[PDB]
């Protein structure tokens, strides 16, 4: 690691793994998909 | 962190 473009964490959830991106609020179940990862 | 996304359609 990492695969994710700088602003973006994974989140952990009972649910799965869901990815954030800190700056613009933006979540989504899909890894970025910004990037540059 | 904010809470888990909907799924999407």
């Amino acid at each position: 690691g990492s695969d994710l473009p700088a602003g973006w964490m994974r989140v952990q959830d009972t649910s799965g793994t869901y990815y954030w991106h800190i700056p613009t609020g933006t979540t989504q179940w899909e890894p970025p998909g910004r990037a540059s990862p | 962190p904010p809470p888990p996304p909907p799924l999407p359609p």
